């Protein structure tokens, strides 16, 4: 366990993690101990820089909107949906394959259409 | 430095001074107590890690500083099927 | 105290309840510490000999004081 | 990170099985005279004792290595001797088939509520415990088993019975088996245990019947070399020796009776392992007649000293310590920015000189012995954070002790004042608290190490802070003998000290420059000093006190007070006014211990720095 | 409004121990002694930041 | 996949660091105590984000330092079983393929690459299929699913994740996209 | 709270020695020697 007790946890997208990792990196610029990021943390940053398909804020907004779309879409599943950006029904299938509920073709298209926004265009 | 010699420091109220004379300058032994269990946990060289009996590696155990005599006493009571559950209290 | 006058030792005050440890080292007491401990129900403390036998600061004297200090700066 | 509490109880089989490092199955010891390592009772991932480090995953060499517990899967349940009477008191107080405490709803409701009013007093809880016992023991109609007539129990040393019914007017006694008893205690719900002497969580009744026997670690069973095997180990060997036979007979053919004999035998052996000095149990002796001492026989069955010499020339809180003793006793001082120079000069002076040192402890913790090698390259780039063990310096906190230690006043904190020769010097007024004289009396000297300890002693146990005794409202540290005689001569009607005497001797105290010594009261006979005035040169300028002296008696009692409702023609009723000694003479009434009238006043009104001063300067 | 003896001793000891393990001392500059006496002089000036939380 | 933890713990601020704001100081201690470590429960502790609030200081007999009840934010990473992830091949070996999916690497066995007979090209650094000419090498982007997690030590480099791309909708993006038609 | 209590939480004495004045600090048993304090008026 980290510390004495865990009071709150949240599932986070790669995009949001990219911002947090960049902060931790920029914080060093720390002078007295400098505090360099350990190797795997630097690796995680690089991977995050490359796989963050959305901007930090639009990723949050998409995550919240997907959560309010259905009850069977929790924070973890929504975060995964934002990380993957499913294009069609096949992509939705593999995401929910080992999950609690499997979306019908109809509600799958609802998710896709919501995710049809926010797509980076460039 | 026996009974009355303890009672004098007690009378003045010098606790630190007691421990100072009777323990800290002899055999101070450190054992790891589980928080929700009360049973002394377990370190491990070769692998370098803790793990209490009832709770498995996962549970954060806390260090406790004591005279070896009491550790031996806990052990003896425990061999007699008595459980000396240690109620920790925070730093 | 207790509602009746009782001797200051063994069959009275020293003889009564404190914590098991204040009778655990009660001189090899078979029919006591063996009897007291053979009844495993509860256990408190905040005594005196219990803490010195265990390696703890006695709760008398300074032990009943707690420090505090804000660290800026 | 320290111990708040300890909560005793009874170990569950699950615990003993989980807290075990390995299942002990082979009834054997070491064997023999070469190669002491087996696979049952000895270090089979269990514990280390020989100069060989191998262990249970934790490696941990013989040096520093907390022992690991083991377990034994008992082929059959076994009544714990320690609970025997308790188990009995439980059995004939509760219902079989039921699990109820044989008490009406009402009885439980008002009993528990009478059980919370007593929940702390161990002595007064047993009265109600046994009372409850007897009240249930008389009934035979419990409120949770349509009542089926309870065959009273019998006992001892570890056997149980039940005088059941099957014929009619008969009273045959069905024997009782540990399996039966245990499985009969497992029915008693958690709700009823509080009404007894047990716990639902800490101490279940079923656990009183051992199903698994916890094996003590190797570290708790050390071998006493000449090897003199450990008793526990031997008895354990017998226990497993029968246990395996039992299990092997259960797995094979079952003539029942055989299993019963073996079961009861196992019972005997465990009974002996718990307590060899038990009642009704033949003590398992070693082949010599000498009884084995098991568990119930197991938890049962920087200073200096020298002669003392007086010294009214040192401060009352100071102690004379022979510089040789000062060179042996050392103090741990961490090098910081204020003593960087001092400690470096100290360690450079080596174990010799006088202000030297003997050891040095670097931050890693390794102790360096300054003897060998040289103080040269050792005393280099010490850097801050190290630790020097310097010899005793003038002023260090030190405990002075004289046995027997009656009151607390027997151990007092002093200030080292390093001096040659070979005795402890004690300032004379500090003799009453120690009850020391001189003829040959020797005292102890303690040197505390941690800064917290030193401070605590210096703040709370210092001599000056204990001039008054807690026994009675009065000072304990004061004038002894000559102090009294000297106070008298100094404060006498005919006390006229020539300049030579006053001037040269006031240097035994202090305090003059301007408006102190002034101005020579008597130039009548000759210019001279009245003793009253010289004494007056010490008391502060506001203490006005008056109390009859020792001689204010017999027909010389008199009186002639006069309140304020200035000359001087009085003698007895000692009158001191703003430091000025108007009338009176100093004696056992004036100074000295026990009293309660002057030294007392200057310590209440002005306690620490002044009290010591008045004391110190008066003796001299 | 004041401290008890035990609290005084305790605080002094604590500060001294703080000073031993490093930790710069407040206003002291020209001295030449142990951390104990440093905390002691610091206390004589009432600059010891150690507060006694009393259970009340 | 990542997670944000808001945890209240107790931090011991050394006396040597009383010349630093408690939030900053405790932040340093916490970073030096937790960062770079795999907590089996939570996962890879990437970084202590910050120190929200800190309680009063308490001195304990023996230590002399200052213990505080702090509250802080951390970022962690746990690779749960059967979780779908996307990554980049960061190492080529004659027996398998390591794929960066985050702060750790995920090993994919050669028998779990593609629906075709795969052989390791020795002279070059790639895997080649017999029937289908699909080739996988260094710097390639893939999508796989965790099939096993080996959590040994808290040391991130001693724990190992196993994955496969032998399922519909997995593998290199060009395969995925070209198959949709 | 100025109370002498046994280590098992049992109020043995509501306010020590009835008055709460340490015998080492009292004027021969008296809880503040009143006749002395009054005289102190100069
Ligand atoms: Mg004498
Ligand atoms: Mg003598
Ligand atoms: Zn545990
Ligand atoms: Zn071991
Ligand atoms: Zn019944």
């Amino acid at each position: 366990m980290i510390g004495r007790k865990k009071l709150e946890e949240h599932y986070i997208t790669i995009a949001e993690a990219k911002e947090l990792l960049e902060r931790r990196h920029a914080e060093g610029l720390a002078e007295n101990p400098e505090e360099p990021m350990f190797y795997e943390a630097r690796v995680s940053l690089e991977h995050a820089e490359r796989f963050a398909k959305l901007k930090p804020e639009q990723a949050r907004e998409l995550k919240e909107k997907l959560m309010g779309l259905f009850d069977w879409i929790n924070e973890r599943i929504a975060a995964k949906l934002v990380d993957i950006l499913p294009e069609d029904y096949l992509d939705i299938r593999v995401i929910f394959a080992k999950e609690e509920y499997m979306p019908t073709p109809e509600e799958a298209e609802e998710i896709i259409k919501v995710i049809d926004e926010y797509r980076p265009l460039e | 430095f026996g009974e009355m010699e303890r009672d004098v420091l007690i009378g003045h109220g010098a606790a630190m001074l007691l421990i100072e004379r009777l323990l800290e300058e002899s055999d101070k032994t450190e054992v790891w107590v589980c928080e929700s269990c009360g049973h002394l946990a377990l370190e491990d060289k070769r692998r370098g890690k803790v793990y209490c009996p009832v709770c498995g590696e996962d549970e954060r155990i806390s260090k406790v500083e004591m005279s070896y005599a009491f550790k031996l006493l806990l052990d003896e009571l425990k061999a007699m099927v008595i459980r000396p559950s240690l109620r920790l209290k925070d730093r | 105290l207790d509602g009746v006058i009782r001797p200051i030792g063994r069959h009275g005050i020293v003889g009564e309840k404190a914590s098991v440890l204040a009778r655990a080292a009660f001189e090899i007491t078979t029919q006591h510490l063996f009897a007291a401990a053979e009844r495993g129900e509860v256990d408190p403390l905040n005594g005196v000999v219990e803490n010195v036998l265990i390696g703890q600061p006695v709760p008398v004297g300074t032990g009943i004081v707690k420090l505090a200090m804000s660290l800026p700066l | 990170k320290v111990i708040g509490s300890i909560e005793f109880g009874i170990l569950s089989p699950q615990e003993i099985r989980k807290m075990s490092a390995a299942e002990i199955t082979v009834p054997d010891t070491y064997d023999d005279d070469g190669y002491p390592i087996e696979g049952g009772l000895m270090d089979k991932r269990l514990g280390v004792i020989d100069p060989g480090l191998r262990c249970e995953t934790c490696g941990a060499r013989a040096g520093e290595c907390p022992g690991h517990f083991g377990h034994i899967e008992l082929a059959r349940p076994v009544i714990h001797v320690g609970f025997a009477k308790t188990i009995h008191r439980v059995l004939e107080s509760t219902c079989r088939e039921c699990g109820r405490i044989k008490l009406t709803d009402e009885e439980i409701e008002e009993y528990m509520q009478k059980f919370e009013v007593m929940g702390d007093r161990k002595g007064a809880v047993d009265k109600l415990i046994k009372e409850i016992h007897k009240k249930a023991k008389e009934r035979m109609v419990c409120p949770h088993c349509g009542a089926p007539q309870f065959p009273i129990k019998f006992e001892r040393p570890t056997i149980y019975w039940e005088l059941r019914k099957d014929e009619e007017g008969n009273e045959y006694k069905h024997r009782m088996m540990p399996s039966e008893v245990r499985d009969r205690l497992e029915k008693i719900p958690d709700k009823d245990l509080p009404l007894l002497g047990l716990h639902p969580e800490k101490s279940r009744p079923e656990w009183m019947v051992l199903t698994v026997l916890p094996v003590p670690p190797v570290t708790m069973r050390p071998s006493i070399t000449l090897r003199a095997e450990d008793d526990l180990t031997h008895k354990l060997v017998d226990i497993i020796r029968i246990n395996n036979r039992l299990k092997s007979n259960i797995e094979a053919g079952a003539p029942q009776l055989i299993i019963e004999d073996l079961w009861d035998l196992l019972q005997y052996h465990v009974t002996t392992y718990i307590n060899n000095e038990t009642s009704g149990v033949p003590p398992a002796k070693h082949k010599s007649g000498r009884p084995l001492k098991t568990l119930a026989q197991r938890l049962k069955g920087f200073s200096a000293r020298t002669v003392i010499s007086p010294d009214p020339m040192i401060s009352i809180n100071e102690v004379g310590v022979p510089l040789a003793v000062a060179m042996e006793l050392t103090v741990p001082e961490k090098v910081t920015e204020f003593n960087y120079e001092k400690l470096k000069q100290r360690v450079l002076n080596g174990p010799e000189k006088y202000p030297g040192a003997n050891y040095v402890i670097d931050p890693e913790g390794r102790r360096i012995r300054l003897m060998e090698s040289n103080r040269e390259l050792i005393a280099e780039k010490l850097d801050i954070g190290w630790t020097v063990e310097r010899h005793l310096e003038d002023g260090d906190v030190v405990l002075f002790n004289r046995q027997p230690s009656l009151h607390r006043m027997s151990i007092m904190a002093h200030r080292v004042r390093v001096m040659p020769y070979r005795t402890f010097r004690l300032n004379l007024p500090v003799c009453p608290p120690y009850n020391a004289d001189f003829d040959g009396d020797e005292m102890n000297l303690h040197v505390p190490q941690t800064e917290e300890a030193q401070a605590e002693a210096k703040i709370l146990m210092e001599v000056q802070n204990h001039i008054i005794s807690p026994r009675y409202g009065g000072p304990l540290i004061a004038g002894i003998q000559d102090h009294i005689s000297g106070g008298y001569l100094l404060t006498r009607e005919g006390a006229y000290f020539t300049r030579y005497e006053v001037e040269q001797m006031l240097m035994f105290a202090g305090m003059d420059v301007n408006e102190l010594p002034e101005p020579d009261k008597y130039e009548n006979g000759e210019p001279l000093w009245s003793g009253k005035t010289i004494f007056s040169l010490l008391l502060p300028d506001d203490l006005t006190i008056w109390y009859r002296n020792k001689l204010c008696d017999e027909p010389e009692r008199c009186e002639a007070l006069e309140k304020l409702i200035r000359k001087l023609a009085y003698d007895g009723f000692v009158y001191i006014q703003n430091g000025k000694l108007l009338s009176g003479a100093v004696d056992k009434k004036a100074y000295g211990r026990e009293d309660g009238k002057l030294l007392d006043i200057i310590v209440r009104e002005y306690g620490v720095e002044r009290a010591r001063q008045f004391l110190d300067q008066v003796t001299k | 409004f004041r401290y008890t003896r035990f609290e005084k001793a305790r605080i002094i000891g604590a500060r001294a121990l703080q000073i031993a393990m490093g930790a710069p001392v407040l206003i002291d500059v020209p001295e030449g002694i142990t951390p104990l006496q440093a905390a002691l002089l610091e206390f004589e000036k009432g600059v010891i930041p150690i507060t006694v939380i009393r259970p009340s | 996949m990542y997670k944000l933890l808001k945890v209240k713990d107790v931090v011991r601020i050394p006396p040597r660091m009383f010349t630093m704001d408690p939030k900053e100081a405790a932040k340093i201690v916490l970073r030096e105590t937790y960062e770079g470590i795999y907590d089996r429960d939570e996962g890879v502790v990437l970084a202590i984000l910050d120190v929200e609030e800190i309680s009063e200081g308490v001195i304990v007999p023996g230590d002399g330092a200052t213990y505080h009840e702090a509250i802080f934010n951390v970022l962690v990473w746990e690779p749960r079983n059967q979780e779908v992830v996307e990554g980049e091949v960061v190492e080529m070996m004659p027996y398998g393929a390591f794929i960066r999916i985050g702060p750790m690497d995920g090993l994919v066995h050669i028998s779990q690459l593609m629906d075709d007979y795969v052989v390791f090209d020795e002279k070059n650094r790639q895997f080649i299929g017999k029937e289908t000419n699909r080739v996988l090498k260094l710097g390639d982007y893939v999508r796989a699913r965790i099939i096993g997690v080996s959590v040994k030590s808290r040391v991130i480099r001693e724990n190992k994740i196993n994955m496969t791309m032998r399922q519909p909708g997995l593998g290199k993006f060009e395969w995925i996209e070209k198959e949709k038609k | 709270d100025g109370t002498v209590r046994d280590p098992t939480g049992i109020i043995v004495q509501f306010k020590y020695g009835e008055d709460g004045v340490d015998p080492m600090k009292s004027w021969q048993g008296k809880t503040v020697d009143v006749d002395r304090v009054i005289v102190r008026t100069l």
